[PDB]
DNA sequence: GGGGGGGGGGGGGGGGGGGGGGGGGGGGGGGGGGGGGGGGGGGGGGGGGGGGGGGGGGGGGGGGGGGGGGGGGGGGGGGGG
DNA sequence: CCCCCCCCCCCCCCCCCCCCCCCCCCCCCCCCCCCCCCCCCCCCCCCCCCCCCCCCCCCCCCCCCCCCCCCCCCCCCCCCCCCCCCCCCCCCCCCCCCCCCCCCCCCCCCCCCCCCCCCCCCCCCCCCCCCCCCCCCCCCCCCCCCCCCCCCCCCCCCCCCC
């Protein structure tokens, strides 16, 4: 029936412009809840948190990882590509000190 | 279905987007979650060192601030 | 119920003599209360460790100001400095 | 009674300043009577200096308050601020940009 | 005066206990005097802001030991709060 | 009389890192007794891993003195002490390594 | 009670002195723009700290810049030395 | 031929044989005068009449060897990230970016 | 080039969470004046270290040439977002 | 009926045999200078010992707020078709590394004088402390107002496909 289908590429940019523009959280909010609290109950059982506490780790992690995601970027473009691949992610931690 | 696994393609996918990537290899999913789980234990071991230290046991914005100072990486708007 | 300093009050006074119009979010405040408490806490920090160095005691408006020398890129300390030295003569001058 | 900051010409709390310099002190040390003053105008110096283009980029997008996200875009958009507040601005976003390598269709 | 503080004799002391028929180049004493003195002003400096944040005025081995626990590494900070424990304990069995 | 080094069974001084302690204190601030007791363990211990190690080094090169070259063997070489000491190191150089695809 | 100018001592840091520097950090093959990029690198990372440790030796009314100043306008950028103090 | 074609190293042979030896010495690559001038040049146009202690040149020296020296490592993983083995300015630059330098 | 189908933009509108304006309080800052104490600046003073000047010689540097190597470009394919 | 039986194509794969002059390299060896190493006091400096506060802990009291749940709402995962993109190979020219030659500037060794800086000693402007007076900012409670932001309608422009 009806045929319409962007070419491959064309949502992606129109995707970057809408989250560039726009500030709020991208990963939804339970499974980053679980997530902290899964790491944490190794470090210390029976620990509640503020729910503030919860909400700076989340706006700290996507700062991070959205960061990161742009040295990421630099280093496919650095190689001719414009599809990011691991070893850019580990080029990137590499070069910042963190290695891993 | 394990809780790393909570942070989907989708979410993975948007953080991305907001860093400016087009195009997104297949196995950058699955690197994503370690690296962001290396981040949130290296944060969370240092918010629970200052939450023991207070006596508490409830981890308060303030740890998490004081941590992610401690680290390099603050914060603002979030006390402290 | 004890009380939490905050800059808030004064961040507003300030914005009022900038654009006498204009409002700020709750958000917007806290976070510039926390950029307020962390310009203090580096310059006062570097204050005190050139009054160390220097085997002094007294933090004085001379280490205040090598510490914004030392922390703000040149523009900006350029009319801090000039802030700063503004502030000290016009309350020297005084009763 | 008049007060070290009106008697300074400030707006910020010149008394409050002067507490807390006490405060990060060695051991047995002392505050200069100019130190808080001095101090005190240089963080509204810069407090002005962020809400006036925070302020214009409010106003540049016809809007009333100042939010995160102006915030961010003052910042991030002059290169003396940017250097100085390293900090994450909670809600701030990033300032829009596309390589233009992705940018495309080329021809 | 002109009497300035070093740690060497303390070094060589450890280093005796640990390698006794090895010595230390000045360089590398200077270096080892460096790194203790580091790592000194880093604990004291968690220490205090440990008390600082929680409204306390005094440092005792308790801030001590959780400053130890942020800043070192997994497996040296567990070998380092027990050889803390030991000498607290037993410096306190004489009083 | 005994010090409160030997009383706490240590070679690195407690009474002058007491001293240091009270001086970086903060106006009204106090120093606890044993605060620079566990100090002292802390700095002591440290220093005798980073001499431990580079006391190894020193021996497998058929030599007697510690030098900064030992040193840097010894830190870079080890996980946590890299992680722990991002200092430069003065003539230490650095490690030696070739990346596979430039032999 | 006399002089001498001095003018382009960048070119001090020669095109060796960089192949040296370069094969401590592992580098194979060098193309010919590097040299002059990292005079241009040296002169930025050297003018950053020149100018904390003068800032620290002024601020203490001296006239001679110690190795004290610039251990300390290397820690301050976060360079931090071992070996004349840290 | 003759006395036959004068003995001759393959281009990389003689750069391999180098990298293993800087790598293994610890001195001071960049000549020591000059690197002085250097410095009395950058600091007097900061401030004319200047001295220095020797030790305060020293300091400059070893600081500016081993930023240069880790920058090169950080150029070298680009450029072969990039599959050359050649580095060029465009690696230097990718480095400094992603450290948060700039210039 | 045109259609065909979309997204996107612009201006306008409305409710509601957010913000604000008010009054009221009170332990706690803030400021004052007076007294006492203390950090420090000058002023020699003496010693220590830093440019500077001299001379001698060999390693370091520069330039040149040649060839091998390596980077860039182009094409194609299967494969992977 | 696509896969199956051809079909030839690059791809490797032993195979031949040394090299071979540096390249370390490793052992040895020996002056040398700096690193200890006693001496030599000696200001420092850390320990003790009362004498006097004192801050922190700890139980108790308080009470916002965290987890949890239910009801209601929404993002995710998906299998699939398509096309571009990353990869791989080949080709080619340019560029940079190796080597040679000649040169010189950095180094090394000495001293030396003069700046300048630290150290002490003297002096005193300046800060703290204190008590009193006072104002006062954060909080509670309140509670009217409002800027925003999602939504809507209508229009324009862009992209993809034909």
């Amino acid at each position: 029936k009806k045929p319409h289908r962007y070419r491959p590429g064309t949502v992606a940019l129109r995707e970057i412009r809408r989250y560039q523009k726009s500030t709020e959280l991208l990963i939804r909010k339970l499974p980053f809840q679980r997530l902290v609290r899964e790491i944490a109950q190794d470090f210390k059982t029976d620990l509640r948190f503020q729910s503030s506490a919860v909400m700076a780790l989340q706006e700290a992690s996507e700062a991070y990882l959205v960061a990161l995601f742009e040295d990421t970027n630099l280093c496919a473009i650095h190689a001719k590509r414009v599809t990011i691949m691991p070893k850019d992610i580990q080029l990137a931690r590499r070069i910042r000190g963190e290695r891993a | 279905r394990d809780n790393i696994q909570g942070i989907t393609k989708p979410a993975i996918r948007r953080l991305a987007r907001r860093g400016g990537v087009k195009r997104i290899s297949g196995l950058i999913y699955e690197e994503t979650r370690g690296v962001l789980k290396v981040f949130l234990e290296n944060v969370i071991r240092d918010a629970v060192t200052y939450t023991e230290h207070a006596k508490r046991k409830t981890v308060t914005a303030m740890d998490v601030v004081y941590a992610l100072k401690r680290q390099g990486r603050t914060l603002y708007g979030f006390g402290g | 119920k004890t009380r939490k300093e905050s800059y808030a009050i004064y961040v507003y006074k300030v914005l009022k003599q900038v654009h006498p119009d204009t409002g700020i979010s709750s958000k917007a405040m806290s976070i510039m209360n926390s950029f307020v408490n962390d310009v203090f806490e580096r310059i006062a920090g570097e204050a005190s460790r050139l009054a160390h160095y220097n085997k002094r005691s007294t933090i004085t408006s001379r280490e205040i100001q090598t510490a914004v020398r030392l922390l703000l890129p040149g523009e900006l300390a350029k009319h801090a400095v000039s802030e700063g030295t503004k502030a000290v003569t016009k309350y020297t001058s005084a009763k | 009674a008049v007060s070290r900051s009106q008697r300074a010409g400030l707006q910020f709390p010149v008394g409050r300043i002067h507490r807390h310099l006490k405060s990060r002190t060695t051991s047995h040390g002392r505050v200069g009577a100019t130190a808080a003053v001095y101090s005190a105008a240089i963080l509204e110096y810069l407090t002005a200096e962020v809400l006036e283009l925070a302020g214009n980029a409010s106003k540049d997008l016809k809007v009333k308050r100042i939010t995160p996200r102006h915030l961010q875009l003052a910042i991030r958009g002059d290169e003396e601020l940017d250097s100085l507040i390293k900090a994450t601005i909670a809600g701030g976003g990033v300032i829009p940009h596309i390589h233009k390598s992705l940018i495309g269709k080329k021809g």
